């Protein structure tokens, strides 16, 4: 009873810097007989690329274009907004931004649009929920595209 | 009702893993490093020699070398100074024995001078006395002499064929001779006024001589007067004359025929000496040549001769180098003797030069040894080397060393920390534990 | 039964995974390590732009300092070759100042009367005989000495008039007056040598005829001229001879002018010991078996020196002895300064093996130079050494970590797989 459940959490561990492969042993994770499954049942292609859509929305099955309305999950811009830590989604349609920001991008008056899909949302993040979806994201992007420096490097300068 | 209390440790747990990782690192640093420099100095630490001995040996030891090698080459110059001052006294004795040697060649044959064979000066002539004060005196005499022969009894003067004997063994006749020497001619006037004139007048051939005259005559006391025996020549019974006591009027000094006069070696040693009795005076000669007259009184008188052939020395056989035999040929002898005793120290003189000529040549090879051993030496002291790498390897032991001790110094502490950490931490563990 | 353990197993994967980091870490020190030592490496290029090569010549440069070095030994023993030389002249030359000192001492002779007994060949003997027997002290009672140095004659036509006063034997002897002294001082000599001595009994110092006296006009001082010298052999002048009575009238005289001393006088027996008048000598000798008839008989002499300080004269001497003695001592002088100036000569070679000292000592200071600049090639050469510290170095380090990664990793990528041993006994 109760206890049951906890148990597979520990299933964050997939973080590994090695990883060749990951298909096929993220099958029986679901076995069992929560939030966790439901992110387990998505989540194993964020190893791929986290960055990449694939909405459960309007099709699981196959991508139209390369275009998202809803943004390719960026992490900083210059001129838009500083580096991403702390985001926090939507319960609707996946609208999602920094915690900390609304606090002050609706400063005073909330019932205002998201710039972020070319459509109408004028609810603000008092209704939203936490976001456990993002943890995977830059987590994996940083470890992915961070090792690939010191190779070249190496191989650069020990010539002689 | 609720059940309260979450889940708090997990996470301060990792900070003993976390410190004590650095348990690995440490000793590992430290591992690698000694164990690499250790490894690296197995090398050096036998290879700082690997050639550097070969050739680099000498230069040390003998640059200490050099300070007995140059005070050693001065002494032996030194020494080879002192023994060229020996020698050239060597030489000096070596000049000064051939002075000895010409000395005594001189003196041994200048039996040579004077009589070689001078028994030849006639050579099947004739020639006299009867003129002999000077090589032109002839002039005084020849055809003048006649005018003296008239102020005397039986005939005194000249003495010319009155000192010539009749025969007679040769070594014994020189004490006569001797004793007329005082009296050699005896020419005279009675008159005593005449002294100086007559002398004068008889100046025809000037007065560069010595006559002698004498006016004494015949002396009266008779012959049978304690005569001798003949034993031993005597040459008072030798001559003819015109009267006999021509021969006995000067018998006042010369007594000579009345006593048992002997010599040195035979008749019973100094009765010379033994003052006769009956008799004035008996001394004799010591010895045939030169020898003094013996005495054991009034003093002695020497016999050196001094005399000519002055008549005629070969009579009835004359020539030269068969009688007079022994002189000469022992007098060879005596050349032959010094010889041998001067041809020792030619000897002697001889060795010494060996003695010097070898020690003047092992001398020279000794230091020409030292010579080419310090020029070595000077040289070398400038050979090739490559201290470098020592050098470089000791200071790469020196400051890895260094750096291993820097790393032993920091495991300590840190190492501590982790007991009174874990003290700190570890009990919450039963406690949440406990607490579900 | 039973409600079974549950998964327990959590936590086992950190202890594992947290090593990840191990050397990870250490890929920082190979970095450092890598850039550093590659800067290392360019300074060490840096080093090789200054090539400056050894010197060109050392191979033969080598070979000039022997040849200058075996020089210094060659020129040394050419000069002491000559060095002996000197020896041998100075040595020589100091013999020939020996020859000078005894040459100048038997010219400058003092007033002695030792050279002339030189004339005769055996007479040396008797100079050896007085000669050690003046050299050593010993003890002379009554010391004696050949009467030929003792006197004072005037000239040497008086050296004549006194000659035959005593025999030639007489001057190659030596006088007594302690008649009782036969034989006493031969101690030493004994009889080795020709020589004899003389007796002494009596003597007699009056003036004779000081006055008017026996005759009927006076004239002169009587014959005591001058004539002085030792007291033992004056002694024999007078015991011997008696000549202080001779009746000298230096001008001329006959016998018969000296008849009237016929009659007896302090002289005795008929007649004197001995008359000379000029060069004309007599001898007396009793007639005892004669006509009883008084006989003077008369001898004439020449000149003779003995017995006068005056050995030989300047005017003939012992001369071309002095003139070879100072002619060989100029040549050897002279020689012996120019072997002074060969000494020089000598010192000027002496001055160049000092030059050629000071030439050592600069080609050595040049090879000292070249050399310690080989120690700077060393140095530069050293960085080989480095540069293969460094290379095998870094490789053996880089492999290791990556290795390390490699296994670790992999082995706790396998250990994941633990996981699968959870989803276990509950149900199916």
């Amino acid at each position: 009873y109760k206890q049951i459940d906890e148990t597979i959490n520990q299933l964050v561990d997939s973080t590994s810097p090695s990883t060749i492969g990951i298909e096929e042993q993220v099958a029986d994770i679901t076995s069992t007989y929560t939030d966790t499954l439901k992110i387990l049942k998505v989540l194993p292609y964020i190893w791929n690329d986290p960055t990449c859509v694939i909405p459960d929305l309007q099709n699981p099955a196959d991508e139209d274009d390369l275009q998202i309305e809803g943004g390719k999950i960026e992490l900083t811009c210059p001129i838009t907004c500083k580096p991403y830590e702390a985001p926090l989604i939507s319960r609707k349609c996946n609208h999602v931004f920094d915690r900390d920001g609304i606090q002050n991008y609706l400063q005073g008056y909330t019932t205002r649009d998201c710039p972020q899909a070319a459509c109408s949302q004028v609810v603000s993040m008092r209704d939203f929920v936490r976001d456990p979806i993002m943890e995977l994201r830059c987590k994996i992007a940083k470890m992915k595209e961070s090792q690939e420096q010191d190779k070249r490097s190496s191989q650069a300068i020990d010539v002689l | 009702e609720h059940q309260n209390a979450r889940e708090l440790l997990r996470d301060v747990k990792s900070r003993f893993e976390k410190e004590k990782s650095n348990q690995a690192e440490a000793q590992s640093n430290i591992d690698q490093g000694r164990k690499k420099v250790d490894a690296l100095n197995k090398t050096i630490a036998h290879l700082e020699e690997e050639l550097t001995k070969e050739m680099g040996g000498d230069k040390d030891q003998m640059r200490q070398e050099l300070e007995q090698l140059e005070k050693a080459n001065e002494k032996l110059r030194e020494v080879n100074n002192s023994l060229v001052v020996s020698l050239q006294d060597v030489k000096n004795e070596e000049r000064d024995i051939q002075h000895e040697r010409e000395s005594e060649l001189r003196t041994i044959s200048r039996s040579i001078q004077n009589k070689k064979v001078e028994l030849q000066n006639i050579a099947k002539g004739n020639d006299t006395f009867l003129m002999n004060f000077d090589r032109n005196m002839d002039r005084l005499l020849r055809t003048i002499e006649q005018r003296k022969n008239e102020f005397e009894t039986p005939a005194i003067g000249p003495l010319g064929s009155l000192v010539t004997i009749r025969k007679g063994f040769e070594k014994w006749t020189r004490s006569i001779q001797r004793a007329i020497s005082s009296s050699l001619n005896a020419f005279v006037v009675s008159n005593p006024k005449d002294n100086r004139l007559f002398r004068d007048i008889m100046r025809s051939c000037g007065i560069r001589s010595n006559i002698p005259i004498v006016t004494y005559c015949l002396s009266q006391f008779d012959y049978s007067k304690g005569r001798a025996h003949g034993n031993y020549p005597t040459i008072v019974d030798a001559l003819e004359f015109s009267k006999p006591e021509i021969e006995c009027l000067f018998v006042d000094l010369s007594r000579i025929e009345r006593i048992v006069l002997i010599e040195d070696k035979n008749e019973a040693r100094n009765f010379l000496q033994r003052n006769p009795v009956n008799v004035n005076m008996a001394l004799s000669l010591r010895d045939r040549r030169s020898g003094f007259q013996l005495s054991g009184g009034y003093r002695l008188d020497t016999v050196t001769y001094q005399d000519k052939i002055r008549l005629k020395v070969n009579s009835s056989s004359d020539n030269g180098t068969q009688y007079l035999k022994d002189l000469i040929e022992q007098e060879t002898k005596e050349l032959q003797n010094i010889r041998d005793r001067y041809e020792e120290k030619l000897s002697e003189v001889r060795s010494r030069l060996k003695e010097i000529d070898g020690r003047l040549k092992s001398t020279k090879n000794e230091m020409r040894k030292t010579n080419f051993r310090m020029t070595e030496l000077k040289m070398n002291v400038g050979k090739v080397v490559d201290t470098g790498i020592l050098n470089s390897k000791i200071n790469e032991r020196k400051n890895q060393e260094q750096a291993i001790a820097s790393y032993e110094a920091a495991k300590e502490e840190l190492g501590l920390k982790i007991e009174q950490i874990a003290q700190e931490a570890q009990p919450i563990k039963e406690q949440y534990d406990s607490t579900k | 039964e039973i409600f079974e353990k549950l998964n327990t197993i959590r936590d086992e994967v950190i202890k594992k995974k947290n090593q990840n980091e191990y050397y990870r870490g250490r890929t920082k020190k190979l970095q450092a390590t890598i850039i550093s030592t590659k800067e290392d490496f360019l300074r060490s290029q840096e080093i090789l732009a200054q090539t400056h090569l050894p010197e060109k010549s050392v191979f033969e440069d080598i070979d000039i300092k022997r040849k200058e070095i075996i020089n210094k030994e060659g020129e040394i023993r050419d000069l002491i070759s000559e060095i002996d030389a000197k020896a041998n002249a100075i040595n020589h030359e100091m013999r020939s100042i020996q020859r000078q000192a005894e040459s100048k001492t038997k010219s400058l002779t003092t007033t002695d009367k030792i050279g002339i007994l030189n004339q005769d060949q055996d007479l040396k003997e008797v100079r050896d005989a007085v000669l050690m027997v003046r050299e050593h002290p010993e003890m002379k009672d009554k010391i004696l000495e050949p009467p030929i140095m003792t006197v004072s004659a005037i000239n040497a036509q008086f050296a004549a008039y006194l000659a035959q006063c005593v025999d030639y034997n007489t001057s190659k002897a030596l006088t007594v007056v302690d008649s009782d002294s036969y034989k006493l001082f031969a101690n030493p000599i004994l009889d080795k040598f020709k020589v004899n001595l003389r007796e002494l009994s009596s003597a007699d110092t009056t003036p004779p005829v000081p006055a008017e006296t026996v005759r009927d006009l006076g004239f002169e001082g009587y014959l005591s001229d001058f004539i002085t010298g030792d007291k033992r052999v004056m002694k024999m002048l007078c015991q011997t001879s008696k000549i202080h009575t001779i009746p000298v009238s230096r001008r001329e005289l006959t016998p018969a002018q000296i008849k009237k001393l016929i009659t007896p006088r302090p002289n005795g027996k008929i007649l004197f010991k001995r008359i000379i008048h000029g060069n004309r000598l007599v001898d007396i000798k009793q007639s005892a078996y004669g006509s009883k008839q008084v006989f003077p008989t008369d001898v004439s002499i020449k000149q003779t020196n003995f017995y006068q300080g005056s050995i030989m004269s300047n005017e003939q001497k012992i001369r071309i002895e002095n003139e070879i003695i100072n002619l060989k001592n100029e040549y050897n002088d002279r020689k012996s300064t120019l072997d002074a100036l060969s000494n020089q000569k000598s010192g000027y070679r002496h001055e160049l093996s000092e030059l050629a000292s000071k030439n050592d000592d600069i080609n050595r200071e040049a090879h000292q130079l070249n050399e310690i600049r080989k120690k700077y090639t060393m140095r530069k050469s050293t960085i080989e050494t480095l540069r293969e510290k460094l290379d095998q170095l870094k490789r053996e380090a880089r492999k290791d970590v990556s290795q390390k990664i490699k296994d670790i990793d992999d082995q706790i990528q396998q250990l994941l797989l633990k996981q699968r041993h959870l989803l276990s006994k509950m149900a199916s």
